[PDB]
C-alpha cells in the first residue's frame, strides 16, 4: 500500500484501520523510511544521531518531533493524533529494529523503546478536555501537587501451574486491563495458576496529580486536576510545585460497578504520560576554568556583595551577610572531642518595610539546599521534628522538620519573633548541638542538623528603639540572641536623599513591571557558590595569630570599659568563621590579612550597632581603627 | 548581688546540688591573649598535633 491508499479509510473507525495487518505493516514501512531518511536539508541525519545518541548514553527513549512527522507524512502525523496507542506501539517496533540495525546487541540489554512526541502543535488546558479528546493525544500544561512512590507493575507476566508445577511463557501486559491465562499447555488442565514475581518482569510506574496553573485559571473558576500515569522511565521526572507540560493519550480509568454516589454511568479519567518536559549546579570542565578566572580578579567579593538580591537596593550590610551566610565558613572538629560550628547565622532585625522577606526569598531562590519555614504561619513546614500519622494512610512517618531538612544547608525562619515554646526549644537544640534528638512513638534517636539559619524579625512596638540595647527591642532572649554571628539591625531613618533614591528605584520597577510596556549573572552565580562551598575549604597558617589575639583584648578592654553586654570568645570564632567564608569567595586554600580585615569588620560593625546611642558614640570613636 | 540573688530559681536547689561552680569573667589582658591564642591554635590545627 502507498500513502495516498493510507489517506482512504475502508473500515468503520480509525482504530479498526489501523489494525488491520496491511495497514499495520505498511505503517510500519513508511516509519521505517521516516525515521531512515529524513533529513533537515542540511546533510545531517537529526534521527539517526538520536538513535546513536541514546545507543551509546544507554537509553530507551527516543524524542521524535511532531512537525518533522507532519512535514513528512501529515496523515501519519493525523493517525497518531487521533488513535495514538496502537500506532506508538507500531512505532515502538520500528524504532526498536531502527535501534537494531546499528547496534545488533542491544535487544538483550532493553528489549524496549519508548517513543516521546515532542512539540504537539495543540495545546489544551485541564478546564477544557472534552469527551471528543478521549483515546487520543492531548498537550496539556500544569503545575504537579503530589506524586506517589514508584511502583512495579506487571510487564511480562510469567505463570506457574499448581497441578504441575511447570512455568509457562512470558506474556505482554496490557496497560489498559489485567491479563489472565486459562490454559497450561503441558498437563492441559484449566487449574489454578500463579504469578511468580521472581520470573516476571516489571515496568516502573508513577502516579502524578497536575492542576492547572493558578496564574492561568479563570476568575471565579477553581482549578480543574487530573491524573497522569507516569511509565518505566518517566518515573522521578517532575517534583511537585514546578510547572511542566505533559503529552499524553486521554483515556478512561475502569472501575467496578461505576459510581453508586452519582447514580450515572459516568467514568473518571486519566492521562498516560508519552512526554514529559519542563517549562541545575553542575560545573562542566569550562565552568571551572571560568569560575577561576572570576576569582583570580581583586574586586571579586565586593561583585558577589553587588549580586546579592538585585531588587533590593542599598542594604549593603545585610547583603554581606548574606554572601557570607551563603558561602559559610569550615566546620571542624579537633582530636574528635571538640567541635567548632563552621556556619554563619545570620540575625535581620528590622522595622516592616525594610524588605527583609524579599532578601529571604533571594536567598530561598539561590542557595542549594534552602528550607523556609515562620513561626506564625501554617501552610509551611514545621520547625519541630514530629511522628506523624496519615488519617488515610494509616502510615506513621518521621518528618525531621525544617532544620533537619535544611542539613548541609541554610533555613530561613521568617518572622522569629512570634514564635511558640517547642519552634524556640527546636532551634535551641538546632544551634546549640546542631541536631535535634526525638523520642516519639517509640522512635527514640537524633538526626543531624547541620543547618545554617538567616533569621527575621520585627522589633517590639513596630519600631527600634535606639536609646535601649538590642535584647529590650526583641522578645528573643540572651543565650538565643548569642548564637547569631552577625546582626543586622536595619532602621528606615528618614534621609531626604536615601528617600529620594528608594522612591526612583521602586516606581522605576513598577514602570517596568507594567503589561502594556557589573553583578554577576544569576545562573552562573549559584553554581559559583555551590562549587566554593564544596570544593574549597580554606585554612588559616599561625603566623597571624599575633593581630587577632591582639584586636580580641583591643574589643574586650574597651567593652568592660564602656559597660554594654560583653564581648566573649564567641565573637572571636565569629570573626575567624567569617573570614573563613570571605575566602571561599575568592576560591583560596589559605586566609589573607585583608580577609581577616574585613571580617572584623563585618563582627565589629554588627556588635556596635546593636547597642545604646550612648555606646554607640564611644565605640565608634574606640574601635575607628578597624572599621577603617 | 547575693549568689541566690543572681539565679533565677529557688535557694533550695543551690543546696539540692552537690558542688557549685561560679565560673568568672576575669577581665584583663594577661588572661584573655592565652584564650585568644589558643582559640586560635585551635582553629589552625596545630593544637590537634
Ligand atoms: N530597600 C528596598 N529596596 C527595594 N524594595 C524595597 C525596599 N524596602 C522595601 N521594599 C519593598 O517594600 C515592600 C516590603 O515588603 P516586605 O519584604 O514584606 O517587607 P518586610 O521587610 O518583610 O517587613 P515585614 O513584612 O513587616 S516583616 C516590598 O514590596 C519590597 O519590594
Ligand atoms: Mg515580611
Ligand atoms: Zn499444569
Amino acid at each position: 500500500l502507498t500513502l495516498e491508499s493510507l489517506s482512504n479509510v475502508k473500515a468503520n473507525s480509525y482504530s479498526e484501520w489501523i489494525t488491520q495487518p496491511n495497514v499495520s505493516r505498511t505503517i510500519a514501512r513508511e516509519l521505517k523510511s521516516f525515521l531512515l531518511e529524513y533529513t533537515d536539508e542540511t546533510g545531517r541525519s537529526v534521527y539517526g544521531a538520536r538513535i546513536r545518541t541514546l545507543g551509546e548514553m544507554n537509553s530507551e527513549s527516543l524524542e521524535v518531533n511532531y512537525r518533522h512527522l507532519a512535514e513528512s507524512k501529515a496523515i501519519l502525523a493525523l493517525f497518531l493524533a487521533k488513535c495514538p496507542e496502537e500506532m506508538l506501539k507500531i512505532f515502538d517496533l520500528v524504532a526498536m529494529e531502527a535501534t537494531e540495525l546499528h547496534y545488533p546487541d542491544y535487544a538483550r540489554i532493553h528489549s524496549e523503546i519508548h517513543v516521546r512526541i515532542s512539540d504537539f502543535p495543540t495545546i489544551y488546558s485541564l478546564r477544557e478536555l472534552r469527551e471528543s479528546n478521549l483515546s487520543s493525544l492531548v498537550r496539556v500544561t500544569g503545575v504537579v501537587t503530589r506524586r506517589t512512590g514508584v511502583f512495579p507493575q506487571l510487564k511480562y507476566v510469567k505463570f506457574n501451574c499448581l497441578k504441575c508445577g511447570s512455568i509457562l511463557g512470558p506474556f505482554f501486559q496490557d496497560s489498559n486491563e489485567e491479563i489472565r491465562i486459562s490454559f497450561c499447555t503441558n498437563c492441559k488442565s484449566k487449574g489454578p495458576f500463579r504469578v511468580n514475581g521472581e520470573k516476571t518482569v516489571y515496568r516502573n510506574y508513577q502516579r502524578v496529580t497536575l492542576q492547572e496553573a493558578p496564574g492561568t485559571v479563570p476568575p471565579g473558576r477553581l482549578p480543574r486536576h487530573r491524573e497522569v500515569i507516569l511509565l518505566a522511565d518517566l518515573v522521578d521526572v517532575s517534583k511537585p510545585g514546578e510547572e511542566v507540560e505533559v503529552t499524553g493519550i486521554y483515556k478512561n480509568n475502569y472501575d467496578g460497578n461505576l459510581n453508586a454516589k452519582n447514580g450515572f454511568p459516568v467514568f473518571a479519567t486519566i492521562i498516560e504520560a508519552n512526554s514529559i518536559k519542563r517549562r541545575v549546579f553542575s560545573w562542566t570542565e569550562e565552568e571551572e576554568r571560568e569560575f577561576r578566572k572570576i576569582s583570580r580578579d581583586r574586586g571579586i567579593i565586593d561583585k558577589i556583595i553587588s549580586s546579592m538580591a538585585p531588587s533590593i537596593y542599598g542594604h549593603r550590610d545585610i547583603k554581606t551577610a548574606v554572601a557570607c551566610s551563603l558561602f559559610g565558613g569550615v566546620p571542624k572538629n579537633v582530636n574528635g572531642k571538640h567541635s567548632i560550628r563552621g556556619d554563619i547565622n545570620v540575625l535581620l532585625l528590622g522595622d516592616p518595610g525594610t524588605a527583609k522577606s524579599q532578601i529571604l526569598k533571594y536567598v530561598e531562590k539561590t542557595a542549594h539546599r534552602a528550607v523556609f519555614a515562620t513561626g506564625q504561619g501554617a501552610s509551611a513546614v514545621g520547625l519541630t521534628a514530629s511522628v506523624r500519622k496519615d488519617p488515610i494512610t494509616k502510615e506513621w512517618t518521621l518528618e525531621g522538620g525544617a532544620l533537619v531538612l535544611a542539613d548541609k544547608g541554610v533555613c530561613l525562619i521568617d518572622e522569629f519573633d512570634k514564635m511558640n515554646d517547642q519552634d524556640r526549644t527546636s532551634i535551641h537544640e538546632a544551634m546549640e548541638q546542631q541536631s535535634i534528638s526525638i523520642s516519639k512513638a517509640g522512635i527514640v534517636t537524633t538526626l543531624q542538623a547541620r543547618c545554617s539559619i538567616i533569621a527575621a524579625a520585627n522589633p517590639n512596638g513596630g519600631r527600634y528603639n535606639s536609646t535601649l540595647p538590642l535584647a529590650q527591642n526583641v522578645s528573643l532572649t540572651e543565650p538565643i540572641l548569642s548564637r547569631f554571628d552577625i546582626l543586622c539591625v536595619v532602621r528606615d531613618l528618614v534621609d531626604e536623599e536615601a528617600d529620594e533614591r528608594l522612591a526612583t528605584f521602586v516606581v522605576d520597577s513598577h514602570v517596568r513591571s507594567h503589561p502594556e510596556n557589573s553583578p554577576i549573572p544569576q545562573e552562573l552565580l549559584m553554581k559559583y557558590i555551590h562549587y566554593a562551598r564544596t570544593k574549597i575549604y580554606p585554612k588559616l597558617h599561625q603566623m597571624d595569630m599575633d593581630k587577632v589575639s591582639r584586636v580580641y583584648a583591643d574589643l574586650r578592654r574597651e567593652s568592660i570599659s564602656t559597660g554594654s553586654f560583653p564581648i566573649t570568645v564567641r565573637h572571636l570564632e565569629s570573626i575567624l568563621r567569617i573570614a573563613e567564608s570571605f575566602a571561599k569567595m575568592r576560591l583560596s586554600e589559605f586566609v589573607s590579612s585583608y580577609d581577616l580585615d574585613r571580617a572584623i569588620k563585618v563582627v565589629v560593625d554588627s556588635f556596635v550597632d546593636a547597642q545604646k546611642v550612648s555606646v554607640r558614640r564611644q565605640l565608634r570613636r574606640s574601635f575607628a581603627i578597624y572599621t577603617l | 548581688k547575693s549568689p541566690g540573688d543572681n539565679i533565677d530559681f529557688q535557694t533550695t536547689i543551690l543546696s539540692r546540688f552537690d558542688m557549685i561552680f561560679i565560673v568568672k569573667d576575669d577581665h584583663n589582658e594577661e588572661r584573655d591573649i592565652s584564650i585568644a591564642n589558643h582559640v586560635i591554635n585551635i582553629h589552625t590545627g596545630n593544637a590537634n598535633a
